[PDB]
């Protein structure tokens, strides 16, 4: 094969372009041995009532402006084309 | 003599459950890579002991 192909940053495996580790022990079980649907619950709403405790205002704020703007516009909008706004 | 006059080899305790499991101590300095497989055997009383050393021949 050859063709002698470009540079990238991927490789495979067994090289994968990485700094060598040292060190680094890892430990993991059975899917067989462990129990899904275990603390799933618990963990989750954490999760979620951090998150919504933590980002909240960065979606909150601009949603909001938006809403109320397009409310006010429909309004307006609304009452400048009948009777009385017109005059 | 022992209190408990119990035979030669006997167990003593509770039966160990085999847990199915996996480690990794990363070396990236090492030239070769040495790794073990291994699955539940049969104990010394086990009927099937010489079965189990035939299949590893
Ligand atoms: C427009 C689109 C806008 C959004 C676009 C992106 C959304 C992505 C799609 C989401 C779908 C995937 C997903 O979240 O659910 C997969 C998710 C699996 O993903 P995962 O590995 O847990 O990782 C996600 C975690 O939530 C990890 O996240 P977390 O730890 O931060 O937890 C957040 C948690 C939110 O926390 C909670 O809501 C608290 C827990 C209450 C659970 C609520 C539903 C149950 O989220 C959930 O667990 C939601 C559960 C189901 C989601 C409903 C899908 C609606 C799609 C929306 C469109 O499925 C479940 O957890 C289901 C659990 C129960 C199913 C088994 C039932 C028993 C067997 C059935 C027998 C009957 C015969």
């Amino acid at each position: 094969g050859g063709a002698a192909g470009g540079k990238t940053y991927l490789g495979w495996w067994g090289h994968l372009g990485g700094p060598k580790q040292k060190g680094i022990i890892t430990y993991s079980l059975s899917p067989f041995q462990q129990r899904p649907m275990a603390g799933f619950f618990k963990t989750s709403t954490q999760n979620m009532f951090r998150r919504v405790m933590t980002e909240g205002l960065y979606v909150a704020i601009p949603f909001g402006i938006a809403y109320y703007i397009y409310c006010w516009g429909k309004e307006r909008n609304e009452f400048l084309n009948s009777k009385h706004g017109r005059h | 003599p022992s209190a408990e006059q119990l035979s030669l080899g006997a167990p003593r305790g509770l039966k160990p459950r085999f847990v199915g499991s996996e480690i990794r101590a990363r070396d990236d300095d090492s030239p070769t890579a040495n790794i073990a497989i291994a699955v539940e055997g049969m104990s010394w009383k086990h009927p099937d002991y010489f079965t189990a050393l035939v299949m590893q021949a």
